[PDB]
């Protein structure tokens, strides 16, 4: 029937900054002109919702995407892999990593 | 702020709230056709007026914008479109009657019966059987009766409707600052953007005698050659200094020649090239049609068909009471979307048609990256031309062997050239001149030089000039040929044909010269040549956001519509057309009739 529950920010004044997160929601203005609240002449609102469908070509079919960020500064660092351990073994003589 | 930063951002709104609505309709209307059931058509309904209801109010909002400014020649182009009034022009009394008067004339024209005078209860109508019957029939007399109950019972009402549809219709286009309707018409064919590259609509009109001169020997030997045939034919009706009448063209038009093939075939014990009966034998079905036919659009090098296509679109035999209407269609339903509509089965017009409908849908893709507005071709003969060289080119015998279906040691010689270049000239050429002169009667009827009285004199006149077609019957002024045809009766241009024609030939000979091919032209074949379907896909790609003059500018080196691949196709045709009938003359005498 249309998945029309995600919507995307269409009309700005400006750019977004990197690391910023907007969610305002007001009327568009493309003239000089107030709009008072109303969808006027050169007054739109900023979100638009999406239309995805099943029978829609590739490329226009709903995709997630989810960036990971990673940062180093001055505290100490705690996200890493498990570093995985080899065997044990005894009466030999090797060389350990304890 | 500027007016282009306005008239971009109301662009911008309009159209991602029109493709969904646009993508909505379309598959209302698949559904409609696919499951012919009482619910699809309201659903239909439903789905298609809310667009016009919608697409009304976004093109009231596009007048306030001072469309003078604008550059770029794209943001103007694309609120023009968006600027078109197009019937509002008029009160509602007039606008209403004129849609109550379309709605009837198409009605009657659908509804023709005409009863033979032995059974008065039981008629006939345009459907097979009367169609049949004076189609592919020897009687001459019954042919002639059956032309004139079909002109007599049809035309006959159509006459007042005409006379007050097309002085309507001049209103309205005045009203839209269009003196002519010929002009509204020929609007589509007018560019007045990049310099060097600007069309007018007059230009169309000269154009169209400039590009039809020269084809008229071979016309004129075709018809002579026509002539002699009906001398074979049916003696003491046709004679050698006048033509044949129109019941004679084995069309109700004319339009098509090709039940006249049979009576004008060139040798006879040659057989043209068909593989049916070995497609049944290698077991081909329409899956096998498509996929191989899929192949050689890749060997051309057009780009891969997408997932969906095998599983949305029908392609042959629904069978039991879920019933689809298959007219061959291709169908771009946007956001993505493209299917065909067929009945698909064993026989060379099918291979040739799902290959025409396959390369509309690769047309479709072509222009599938441009904006809502401008998801078309440059004018409406590239697309249909598009869709029908690739028909033309894979019915080679080359071809035909190069897919496992002819004998690997089968050998074409000159007869069997013969007869398939005919064969095809006959279908192809056999409705230029008189496209010419319908398109010419209706350019002038609309303009108004013809008075009232003037009207069916002047069309039969010209007919039997430009065409060589006289009255079997007399007719005065009583009847209305031109109201029992499908373009007239239903408002479709007609000129779209006769620049495709030319178009595709265009394109196929460019092609031919730019694929490393030697011969003769019919002969030709573009499959295994990327470069060639790259050089193609060069003009495909560019759809509606350019002029058709720069269009003709990628496949061809010339801008200007040129006709001589027409001539160059059917050189062996011509020459065999002069060196065999050297005792007849070509033409005709205007002054003979069968009746007078």
């Amino acid at each position: 029937g249309g998945n029309y529950n995600y919507r995307y920010r269409l009309f700005r004044k400006s750019n977004l900054k990197p690391f910023e997160r907007d969610i305002s929601t007001e009327i568009y203005q493309a003239g000089s002109t107030p709009c008072n609240g109303v969808q006027g002449f050169n007054c739109y609102f900023p979100l638009q919702s999406y239309g995805f469908q099943p029978t829609n070509g590739v490329g226009y079919q709903p995709y997630r995407v989810v960036v990971l960020s990673f940062e180093l500064l001055h505290a100490p660092a705690t996200v890493c892999g498990p570093k995985k351990s080899t065997n044990l073994v005894k009466n030999k003589c090797v060389n350990f990593n304890f | 702020s500027t007016i282009e930063e306005q008239a971009k951002t109301f662009l911008d709104k309009f159209n991602h709230e029109a493709e969904d609505l646009f993508y909505q309709s379309s598959l209302a209307s698949w559904n409609y056709n696919t499951n012919i059931t009482e619910e699809n058509v309201q659903n239909m309904n439903n789905a298609g007026d809310k667009w016009s209801a919608f697409l009304k109010e976004q093109s009231t909002l596009a007048q306030m914008y001072p469309l003078q400014e604008i550059q770029n020649l794209t943001v103007k182009l694309q609120l023009q479109a968006l600027q078109q009034n197009g019937s509002s022009v008029l009160s509602e009394d007039k606008s209403k009657r004129l849609n109550t008067i379309l709605n009837t004339m198409s009605t009657i024209y659908s509804t023709g019966k005409v009863c033979n005078p032995d059974n008065p209860q039981e008629c006939l109508l345009l459907e097979p059987g009367l169609n049949e019957i004076m189609a592919n029939s020897l009687d001459y007399n019954e042919r002639l009766w059956a032309w004139e109950s079909w002109r007599s019972e049809v035309g006959k009402q159509l006459r007042p409707l005409y006379e007050e549809y097309v002085v309507l219709k001049n209103e309205m286009a005045r009203a839209n600052h269009y003196e002519d309707y010929g002009d509204y018409w020929r609007g589509d064919y007018e560019v007045n953007g990049v310099d060097g590259y600007d069309y007018s609509r007059g230009q169309l009109i000269e154009d169209v005698e400039h590009t039809f001169e020269e084809i008229k020997p071979l016309y004129e030997h075709l018809h002579a050659y026509v002539r002699a045939k009906l001398m074979n034919a049916y003696p003491s009706y046709i004679s050698p200094i006048g033509c044949l009448p129109a019941h004679l063209l084995g069309d109700m038009w004319g339009r098509f020649w090709t039940n006249l093939y049979s009576l004008t075939v060139p040798f006879g014990q040659k057989p043209n090239i068909d593989v049916t009966d070995a497609m049944v034998d290698q077991a081909w079905d329409a899956q096998r049609i498509f996929k191989e036919a899929e192949k050689f659009f890749v060997s051309v090098g057009l780009p891969n068909m997408t997932q969906g296509f095998w599983e949305n679109s029908m392609l042959t035999d629904p069978g039991n009471v879920q019933k689809a209407v298959c007219h061959p269609t291709a169908w771009d339903l946007g956001k993505g979307d493209f299917r065909i509509l067929m009945c698909t089965k064993v026989t060379m017009d099918d291979f040739l048609t799902a290959h025409h409908e396959m390369g509309h849908i690769q047309y479709d893709m072509a222009y599938a990256a441009q904006p809502f507005l401008l998801r078309n071709g440059a004018n409406e003969g590239f697309h249909e031309a598009v869709g029908e060289i690739m028909s033309l080119s894979a019915a080679t015998p080359k071809h035909l062997k190069s897919i496992g279906l002819l004998s690997p040691d089968f050998q074409e010689d000159n007869e069997t050239e013969i007869n398939f270049l005919l064969k095809q000239a006959l279908t192809i050429v056999g409705t230029l001149p008189f496209t010419y002169m319908l398109e010419k009667w209706r350019w002038m009827v609309f303009k108004g030089e013809i008075p009232k009285d003037q009207w069916m004199k002047k069309w039969w006149e010209m007919k039997r000039e430009i065409v060589g077609v006289v009255e079997p019957v007399p007719h005065d002024e009583t009847y209305c040929d031109p109201a029992s045809l499908f373009h007239v009766s239903n408002d479709y241009s007609f000129i779209r044909y006769y620049t495709r024609t030319l178009y595709q030939f265009q394109f196929q000979e460019a092609l031919c010269q730019a694929a490393k091919h030697e011969g003769p032209l019919h002969k030709c074949d573009i499959s295994n040549s990327t470069e060639a379907g790259q050089k193609l896909f060069n003009m495909l790609r560019l759809g509606k956001s350019e002029p058709w003059t720069l269009a003709l500018e990628n496949v061809v080196g010339a801008k200007n519509m040129n006709v001589r691949p027409l001539l160059n196709y059917f050189e062996p045709l011509f020459t065999w057309l002069k060196d065999q009938n050297k005792n007849s003359f070509v033409g005709w005498s205007t002054d003979w009739s069968p009746y007078a």
